[PDB]
């Protein structure tokens, strides 16, 4: 089969700056009619991939000027003139010009941009799962920037471990930033055993670290 | 308008099969061959195979052959994929895709259909709401959601009102905790003003427990 290279793996761009990802071939990609049947896709979390260039130089319509193609017998190029927010995600090649068709292992482009603290958020476990006997209590870090944030867990203030989970968000689309959510999860029992439930967040936009908290009951 | 809808997410246990449906609208359906495209962890994007929408005539990319089979019915428009001897491996995002153009660049994919190939329980999610307070608020800004937890396999899909509210949603990638059971947050930033007039809905989807849930979040 066709094996199709991307280089860079990764790579993190200012707005405005250019952007340049390579697709090589192993073979080369000439269908019987003379054409090259080489696309460019890109594909953020959760969604199906959107075409952005067809054979080697061909703009998809409604895709932006801003992106261009070019190459010829086993390297290939995609060109982003001026990075924008929205060019966030996973840029994948691909040839159609002989079966099977294969796609490259994907380039993702991250965004720079401007450091934002996250604004933090609590929220003490739901009525309706007390019931359930347990208790949740979820700690909110919206809209930062870099991704690199710390969330420590504290109980009548003693530091917990062992018993959260937390996940980041994919870079946004529209701000660069990024979200996260650390859910703490204990026994109803244990839950109403203690007061204090606090969230401390350490994180490049903040002096010193960031204490939410509240009072269970109140 | 062109539209590729597919078939929800479905849970096999190993040597099973599976049959995923494409419904195609917006085109004659016999004018363009079906493409199946599998996204599997670490394996990447892979073409699986493609199907001539008038005589079911089928080209296999080699690595499929024995695993996938596909059909099509004309008289619905709907384009199949079938696979036997689910193995773990198996576990993928299976998409539909087109070329309308008559030549294979896809400029038009289904919403892909997560298949996964396990032998742990299916269960369904408990929704819990994260109710706006003086703890979630940032100057004039409330913070609300909801929490989706102990299900399994993926996916939740979590839209608000009825996917009228879109600004300032984040829905998180789910975590997996030491049960082998996953849990996810959905959140929603809006002006804490209008908490009294306007009415937040978190609709929650697990297809594999059946589970569709729509549940107001009330302000404390």
């Amino acid at each position: 089969d066709i094996v199709m290279t991307q280089t860079p793996l990764s790579l993190s761009v200012t707005p405005g700056q250019p952007a340049s990802i390579s697709c090589r071939s192993s073979q080369s990609i000439v269908h019987s009619d003379g054409n090259i049947y080489l696309e460019w896709y890109l594909q953020k979390p959760g969604q199906s991939p959107k075409l952005l260039i067809y054979k080697v130089s061909y703009r998809f319509s409604g895709v932006p000027d801003r992106f261009s193609g070019s190459g010829s017998g086993t390297d290939f190029t995609l060109k982003i003139s001026r990075v924008e927010a929205e060019d966030v995600g996973v840029y994948y090649c691909f040839q159609a010009s002989h079966v099977p068709y294969t796609f490259g292992q994907g380039t993702k482009l991250e965004i720079k941009r401007t450091v934002a603290a996250p604004s933090v958020f609590i929220f003490p476990p739901s009525d309706e799962q007390l019931k359930s006997g347990t208790a949740s209590v979820v700690c909110l870090l919206n809209n930062f920037y870099p991704r690199e944030a710390k969330v420590q867990w504290k109980v009548d203030n003693a530091l917990q471990s062992g018993n959260s989970q937390e996940s980041v968000t994919e870079q946004d689309s529209k701000d660069s930033t990024y979200s996260l959510s650390s859910t703490l999860t204990l026994s109803k029992a244990d839950y109403e055993k203690h007061k204090v439930y606090a969230c401390e967040v350490t994180h490049q936009g903040l002096s010193s670290p960031v204490t939410k908290s509240f009072n269970r009951g109140e | 308008q062109v539209q590729l809808v597919q078939s929800g997410a479905e849970v096999k246990k190993p040597g099973a099969s599976v049959k995923v449906s494409c419904k195609a609208s917006g085109y004659t359906f016999t004018d363009y061959y079906m493409h199946w495209v599998r996204q599997a962890p670490g394996q990447g994007l892979e073409w699986m195979g493609e199907t001539n929408p008038r005589n079911g005539g089928t080209t296999y990319n080699e690595k499929f052959k024995g695993k996938a089979t596909m059909t099509r019915d004309t008289s619905t428009s709907t384009a199949y994929m079938e696979l036997s001897s689910l193995r773990s491996e198996d576990t993928a995002v299976y998409y539909c895709t087109i070329g309308t153009s008559g030549y294979d660049y896809f400029d038009y994919w289904g919403q892909g259909t997560l298949v996964t190939v396990s032998s742990a329980s299916t269960k369904g999610p408990s929704v819990f709401p994260l109710a706006p307070s003086s703890k979630s608020t940032s100057g004039g800004t409330a913070a609300l959601g909801c929490l989706v937890k102990d299900y399994f396999p993926e996916p939740v899909t979590v839209s608000w009102n009825s996917g009228a509210l879109t600004s300032g949603v984040h829905t998180f990638p789910a975590v997996l905790q030491s049960s082998g059971l996953y849990s996810l947050s959905s959140v929603v930033t809006v002006p804490s003003s209008s908490l009294g007039t306007q009415t937040y809905i978190c609709n929650v989807n697990h297809k594999p427990s059946n589970t569709k849930v729509d549940k107001k979040v009330e302000p404390k």
